[PDB]
This record gives structure tokens, C-alpha cells and sequence, in this order.
């Protein structure tokens, strides 16, 4: 699979890419942190 | 966990209490490491809701 | 006897072979140790 469009959809999982200070498509996030008490609560959002 | 709702989150279990066997995986542990507590003499457990 | 092929296998008993630093097939353990009270439980095992 491969993308020349798109609006804002976040995705992970395979990489051979390398976070180059360049472009990394907008912002990069590294590793899974929660461990097993951690629980979370979200939000609906939207702003203005 | 983006807006509003759920990506993919799951919360669910299940324990291997078997004899030999490294465990982490990719750096991380499964979630913790413990030895067994060689359990019940005479002990049992309450269950409510 | 001699094998061109194999899974794992151990085996003990002749020997004219001289644990070379290059090969020695895998790894290698000389002698037998445990006495006569040594008594020995196995598990089964398996990973991941």
C-alpha cells in the first residue's frame, strides 16, 4: 500500500523509514508507554 | 486513543503459569515478572459481582 | 553412520572428533557428573 492524498488519519505498526529531521510527516512518537493499571479517560473535543 | 473514540484499545487477559520460558519481548516484558507464591493451603477467594 | 542433514539433535558415545574452537557442531560438554543421590526433575518447556 502506498498514498499520495490524504487529511489527517495517524497510523503505525511496519517502518523502514528513518525519522529524518526533514520531514516525518508532521511529528513522530516512539515506543508503547502505559503499562497495565493505567487507565484513560478521553475527551470529545473540537474547538472555537 | 485520538478523539472521542477508541482506536484499537483492549482490555483483556490470561496467565501462563509455565516452567520455562524467557518472556520479554521486543525490549518490553509481557507486563510484569514474578516467581510463584506457592499457593493455597487452606485458603479460598470470595467472589462478589 | 554419518549425517549430511539435521533438525536438533544431541547424541554421546564414540568419538575420535577434537573439540575444534572453530566447530564442535553446536556447543560441548565433557563428563558425567551427578552421583548417586542426584535427583533430577524436568518441565516441559516451550517459549513466547
Amino acid at each position: 500500500d502506498k498514498v499520495m492524498a490524504g487529511d489527517e488519519w495517524l497510523f503505525e505498526g511496519p517502518g523502514t523509514y528513518i525519522p529524518q529531521k526533514e520531514v516525518e510527516v508532521v511529528e513522530i512518537i516512539q515506543a508503547t508507554v502505559i503499562k497495565q493499571n493505567q487507565a484513560l479517560r478521553l475527551r470529545a473535543r473540537k474547538e472555537c | 486513543f485520538d478523539r472521542e473514540g477508541k482506536g484499537r484499545v483492549t482490555g483483556e487477559e490470561w496467565l501462563v503459569r509455565s516452567v520455562g520460558a524467557y518472556l520479554p519481548a521486543v525490549f518490553e516484558e509481557v507486563l510484569d515478572l514474578v516467581d510463584a507464591v506457592i499457593l493455597t493451603e487452606k485458603t479460598a477467594l470470595h467472589l462478589r459481582a
